[PDB]
């Protein structure tokens, strides 16, 4: 025996870093009733197999860390200092808060005389970093309490790509998932630092070239990604559109699409209205006035039954197939090369690896993660990546997919519970201000008369009516859909997110934030701006591990605590190895972890936190009443607790959901207060409660799928490393999505030494079939409307197609694809003291704004400053040696930083004259360590795009000076 | 005894081994600064085992040729550095006969530290200013001998880091080297036959650091 283990209890966890959801064992002392002495990886994990990068290998030092937060802290306001408080006093005078708050600025009805019972005076900041049963019952009480303003991670990263994927498959999720990595016969790594931010990925990665695979980082930068591919091809920032636009044009003029997949799956047969045009870079029913497009002038012609005409033929020039062939050929080799600055000979490379994959027996896989997405044509950028997989039938299949890598490990969970505020959990949109009745906010899902439409979306009032049973089960669902918050049909439903939430607050808009799990104060782009803003708050109350740079935001540099009126409470949570609960990886894997070490010193986990609160706020209306009680009193919090404290384990019961009474459903009998098996047995009557239709089939009366440790395959599964009894994903354990199209109309894999689903004998054999029925009886893409892969997608506000709008502003001048420089639905300032395009990134050590790596010495050790990398050229050019100190500064802000020079970051060529592009990390704070430097969002703009409401951290205007 | 091969045609300098020598030793962690690299700790030390090396060289057409050196002591079949130590106190280091693990005693605060380091070629010996002792990676010696891999191979994402039986690793390294050279055609085994952690190099050992190879 080791003796550093020998007397400790062994349990397992789940990384609290990157979705990878890399596998730990904790072992803590006294048979588990005292600290953790050791954390490393779980060897029996199927996704790491042991192995953790340096963030999840050093756990042990984040938990067993005595700079954590023990007790709640006060700040009075105009205070300059901190008094450690008992929890009762921080909770209770919270309650006493958010009530004041609340009953002083709740309105039952907005200007229009419309009920929207809500309170728009309090926003919620976070996070994907909380245990899903901790999103979810954080979603219900923010919203039970009527808030609308309640944002998280997604927005900044995901939120701008989502609705590519939605638009192309029917679901916004990345569709394969880690392991099938290894599988794949060309990896295409863009907009995606793989080997630092997801760094056990590259087990599958590199295990696919083992296998046969080309791997191509295409970055603007070389990376350590960059040291393991086989082709690095440099593209400039924004260039992303041309590239992937020219290698559509590669597949069409070359005939490496998988045709029969393309006729069959993909709406390439569809014929588009009469209507449809696209000239000089606008597409038809453009108002110029509004910026915005008409985009009913991009219909389908409909047949006499309204389902979309079809020529299987492809012979129609009103074809989607044909108008894509028209709308690409302006992407030629030359032009391309000329705006990506990627060399001709490695463009073709490039085209000529990844398009070989059209073969049905080959498979290409692109990896994206945030890259330069933020800006208002990354969901064309999304968008041109689905497209090129459609075209070679790479959606269903396994080493296929469009696998948009999640970041944090929960995003995935934290999105799927609604922490955004447009979507209740399990994507039901939040109720706008028109929609007066669950019958109407139920009217608006589109039907299909396509027979062989499988159109899911249509259950949808099972899901709406099984939630609204969860929350408040002794109501009506049509009494109960009055209790919840809604949004101005009127309203830009960008006014409710996060960029808009600090504009508002900059304005004193807002009496209260929740800076629940998330450091503001560095997350943000123009932090000057929002440290100042979040003076104008009354009161903030930060959920955090550590003191940091949002809960001293008043003590912050160049800040005078005296002036700044903002009252703080600071409440200690536990670390993910402290607590219970479930965490949705990038792949849906839903994954169950344990309590290791007990809580340290007085810090809770955050569903007690929030519990406790929530309790606090009921008991205070049920003695002195207040503005609309209802929502509040009626709450079912009791499934939540179990022996007085949070109870993960019934909070994903109700999650899964359970019958209210004895039924029949698909004509099977189910008794009252059995585990709902699917989202499949949900009713609309009030029969089912589910907190998430998404998670019903994930504990059953089979008990928690989630905690399933199974590594049990049949053949076929283990050929491509599916684990179907490793914990659980949704949908029902459906691990590759899209995989009806992965066979032919017989129910044959197109590659059948990778299948993913065959027919075999009346049945679906290897991954659970996406969408019942058998083969050649449903069209694949089950959530679409129509049922289609859409190349043509007439629901995004740019366009149906993919068009290169130039992104970065200031050092380009013209289009070389058309007469329209920017995007014409989308006031940078270009100033010319600040010449170089500045860009910030992650590197492997360190996570997000670093208040969790800043506090691990071994993390600080291998990356103890904020740096700048430079090309040798632009070292020439400002006199700037390898280590100097620089001083960074733009319009927003400056900081000092430690110079690298590397052959690693190049100058771009844009039109004629060198652009030097200058790197920083954003993972520094002034509050830790000594040296270590403040946020590179100190650098960057809070000024976004009207439609995303997203900021723009990858190209933004600097200068750099040798100091 | 046990071999370690380190394949650098896979390392993605994540530094997972680095951070899980610490951990599963509970060392401390160095003062450090940016001095102009990713690079930190900048050397060995009395505290730090292993630190992983990064060197940039200029290649033909876009990017670099980025090498990546997580360092150990190479646990050497016939030791210098025990030669040098047996001079002044026969005991300070000694050879774990089941592994094959050079490992270096409380009594190498009675030797020449100073010359201990000198005799080793790879020159990875280090000295602690306080105790004198000298400190190096001693292959996680309990983990292996517990059947346990070693905390900087356990943590290895990208099949960099191999353990095992002296053959079955010659093994690997030969069927290895072999795969790589279609990769990596100037691909080398590092001293193969006088060290228990064999280095796969993409090209001269040198290029990875001055003493990468004796
Ligand atoms: N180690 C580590 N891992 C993390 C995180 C962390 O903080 N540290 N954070 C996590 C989170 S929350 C997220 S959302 C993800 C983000 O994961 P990534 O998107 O991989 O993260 P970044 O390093 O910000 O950006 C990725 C790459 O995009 C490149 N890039 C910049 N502009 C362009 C462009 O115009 N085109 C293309 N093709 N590439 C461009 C950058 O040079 C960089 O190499 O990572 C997650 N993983
Ligand atoms: N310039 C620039 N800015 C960026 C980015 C960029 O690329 N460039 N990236 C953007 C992106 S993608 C993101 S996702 C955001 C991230 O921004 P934030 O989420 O605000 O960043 P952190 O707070 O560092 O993220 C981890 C947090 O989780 C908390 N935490 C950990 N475990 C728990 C727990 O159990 N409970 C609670 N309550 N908290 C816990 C930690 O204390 C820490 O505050 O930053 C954005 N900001
Ligand atoms: S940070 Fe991501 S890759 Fe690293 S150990 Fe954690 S989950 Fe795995
Ligand atoms: S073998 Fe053990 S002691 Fe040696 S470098 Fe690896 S983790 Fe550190
Ligand atoms: S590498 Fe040096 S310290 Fe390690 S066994 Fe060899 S001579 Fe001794
Ligand atoms: S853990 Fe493996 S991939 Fe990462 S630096 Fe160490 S040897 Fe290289
Ligand atoms: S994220
Ligand atoms: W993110």
């Amino acid at each position: 025996e080791l003796q550093k283990l020998q007397w400790a209890k062994q349990t397992t966890s789940i990384c609290c870093y990157c979705a990878v959801g890399c596998g730990l064992i904790v072992h803590t002392a006294k048979d588990g009733q005292g600290r953790a002495v050791n954390v490393e990886g779980d060897p029996d994990h199927p996704i790491n197999e042991g192995s953790l990068c340096p963030k999840g290998a050093s756990i042990f030092q984040l938990g067993e860390n005595d700079q954590r937060g023990t007790q709640p802290l006060y700040r009075a306001p105009f205070s300059d200092t901190w008094k450690p408080v008992t929890w009762d006093f921080a909770l209770t005078e919270i309650a006493k808060r958010i009530k004041k708050t609340r009953d002083a600025s709740f309105t039952e009805k907005n200007a229009a005389g419309d009920l929207v019972n809500r309170t728009e005076a309090i926003a919620s900041f976070g996070s994907a970093a909380m245990d899903n049963e901790e999103c979810w019952a954080y979603g219900n009480i923010l919203r039970s309490l009527g808030l609308v303003y309640i944002e998280h991670q997604a927005r900044i990263x995901h939120s701008p790509t989502v609705p590519a994927l939605a638009e192309s498959f029917g679901r916004g999720a990345m569709t394969n998932h880690w392991n099938d990595l290894a599988n794949s016969d060309c990896i295409l790594i863009m907009g995606s630092n793989a080997a630092e931010n997801h760094p056990i990925a590259f087990k599958w990665v590199l295990r696919a070239k083992d296998k046969g695979a080309t791997l191509i980082h295409v970055d603007p930068r070389f990376t350590r990604t960059s040291a393991r591919c086989d082709v690095y091809a440099p593209i400039r920032s924004g260039a992303d559109i041309p590239f992937l636009g020219g290698l559509i044009k590669y597949i069409l003029d070359n005939k490496l699409y998988f045709t029969d997949y393309v006729r069959e799956y993909t709406n390439a047969s569809l014929i588009v209205g009469e209507k449809f045009s696209f000239k000089d870079g606008l597409f038809s029913g453009y108002d110029a006035a509004n910026k915005k497009y008409d985009k009913s002038m991009w219909a389908f012609e409909l047949d006499a039954n309204g389902v979309p005409k079809r020529d299987p033929a492809l012979k129609h020039p009103r074809c989607v197939i044909n108008l894509l062939k028209k709308h690409y050929e302006r992407y030629n080799l030359d032009k391309v090369a000329a705006i990506t600055g990627t060399s001709k000979e490695q463009l073709q490379q490039v085209y000529k690896a990844y398009a070989a994959t059209g073969k049905p027996d080959k498979a290409g896989t692109i990896m994206y993660a945030m890259g330069w997405t933020q800006h208002s044509v990354g969901v064309q950028n999304i968008r041109a990546m689905a497209m090129i997989q459609l075209l070679l039938g790479n959606i269903g299949v396994a080493g296929g997919g469009v696998n948009a890598l999640r970041g944090e490990s929960n995003v995935q969970g934290s999105t799927d519970q609604g922490l955004l505020a447009h979507i209740w959990p399990g994507y039901n949109p939040v109720p706008n201000s028109k929609a007066a009745t669950l019958e109407l906010y139920n009217a608006a899902t589109p039907q299909s008369k396509d027979p062989m439409s499988v159109n899911w979306w249509q259950n949808r009032p099972k899901y709406v009516a099984s939630y609204l049973k969860a929350l408040y089960p002794d109501e009506e669902p049509a009494a109960a859909y009055d209790y919840l918050p809604r949004i101005d049909a009127g309203r830009k439903l960008t006014d409710y997110f996060w960029l808009n939430i600090f504009e508002k607050m900059d304005k004193g808009e807002f009496k209260g934030l929740f800076a629940w799990g998330m450091n503001p104060a560095c997350g943000g782009a123009n932090a000057n701006k929002n440290r100042k803003a979040m003076g104008k708050l009354e009161w903030l109350v930060n959920v955090n591990l550590f003191e940091n740079e949002t809960s001293s935001f008043w003590k912050g540099p160049g800040m005078n605590p005296a002036e700044i009126g903002t009252e703080v409470f600071f409440l200690p949570c536990c670390v993910s190895i402290e607590k219970e609960g479930s965490v949705a990886n990038s792949g849906r894997w839903m994954q169950w972890r344990y309590r290791g070490p007990k809580p340290y010193a007085e810090t809770k986990p955050d569903g007690d936190i929030m519990l406790d609160m929530f309790k606090k706020v009921r008991e205070l209306y049920a003695k002195e009443g207040g503005a609309y009680p209802a929502p509040i009193a009626k709450l079912n919090i009791a499934d939540w607790e179990e022996h007085n404290e949070f109870s993960p384990t019934k909070v994903a019961k109700l999650m899964n959901g359970y019958f209210l009474k004895d039924t029949e459903v698909g004509g099977k009998q189910f008794k009252k207060g059995q585990q709902v098996p699917s989202f499949a047995f949900l009713t609309a009557d009030g029969s089912t409660c589910s907190g998430n239709w998404l998670h019903a089939g994930s504990f059953t009366d089979a008990g928690n799928l989630m905690a399933r440790r199974d590594k049990t395959q049949t053949p076929e599964q283990a050929r491509i490393g599916l684990f179907p009894n490793w914990s659980f994903c949704w949908p029902v354990n459906r691990r590759i999505l899209y995989n009806r199209a992965s066979v032919d109309k017989t129910g044959k894999p197109w590659n059948p030494a990778k299948a993913v689903i065959e027919w075999k004998d009346g049945k679906w054999v290897g991954d659970v079939v996406d969408g019942g029925g058998d083969p050649g009886t449903k069209h694949p893409f089950i959530m679409q409307t129509h049922g289609f892969g859409a190349l043509y997608g007439p629901g995004r506000e740019e366009g149906p197609f993919p068009e290169h709008y130039e992104p970065l502003e200031c050092p380009v001048s013209k289009n070389p694809f058309s007469k329209q420089l920017h995007n014409p639905v989308a006031k940078a300032v270009c100033d010319p003291r600040y010449p170089f395009i500045g860009t910030t990134y992650r590197v492997t050590e360190h996570w997000q704004t670093g208040l969790m790596t800043r506090r691990c010495a071994w993390l600080v050790e291998a990356e103890p400053q904020i740096f700048c990398e430079i090309s040798k050229e632009l070292a020439k050019l400002r006199g700037i040696g390898n280590g100097d100190t620089v001083k960074v500064s733009s319009l927003r802000g400056a900081l000092e930083a430690v110079a690298i020079v590397t052959e690693r970051i190049r100058p771009f060529k844009i039109e004629g004259v060198d652009v030097h592009m200058v790197g920083l990390p954003w993972h520094y704070g002034w509050m830790v360590p000594k040296n270590g430097g403040d946020t590179a969002n100190l650098l960057t703009p809070s000024a976004g795009d009207p439609n995303t409401g997203i900021p723009e951290t990858k190209a933004f205007m600097v200068d750099v000076r040798k100091v | 005894g046990k071999m370690f091969f380190v394949d650098l045609s896979r390392c993605t300098a994540c530094r997972g081994c680095q951070i899980a020598c610490k951990q599963w030793k509970n060392l401390p962690a160095e003062e450090t600064r940016n001095t102009g690299s990713h690079q930190n700790p900048p050397d060995l030390s009395y505290v730090t085992l292993k630190t992983v090396r990064f060197t940039e060289k200029s290649r033909k057409g876009p990017g670099i040729d980025w090498l990546f050196f997580p360092e150990q002591c190479r646990h050497c079949v016939e030791p210098p550095c025990k030669g040098q130590a047996d001079v002044d106190l026969e005991g300070a280091v000694v050879k774990d006969e089941t592994t094959g693990a050079v490992l270096f005693t409380e009594l190498t605060a009675k030797v020449d530290g100073e010359s201990v380091r000198s005799a080793c070629p790879y020159d990875i010996p280090r000295i602690d200013p306080v105790t004198k002792r000298l400190s190096k990676c001693d292959m996680c010696n309990d983990r292996v001998q517990n059947g346990l891999l070693p905390a900087c191979v356990k943590t290895c994402p990208t099949g960099t880091m191999n353990f095992g039986d002296e053959q079955e690793m010659l093994a690997l390294a030969e069927k290895r080297l072999a795969e790589v050279k279609k990769t990596y055609p100037g691909a080398v085994l590092g001293d193969p036959n006088d060290v228990r952690v064999v280095y796969l190099f993409t090209r001269d050992p040198k290029d990875f650091y001055e003493h990468a190879v004796a």
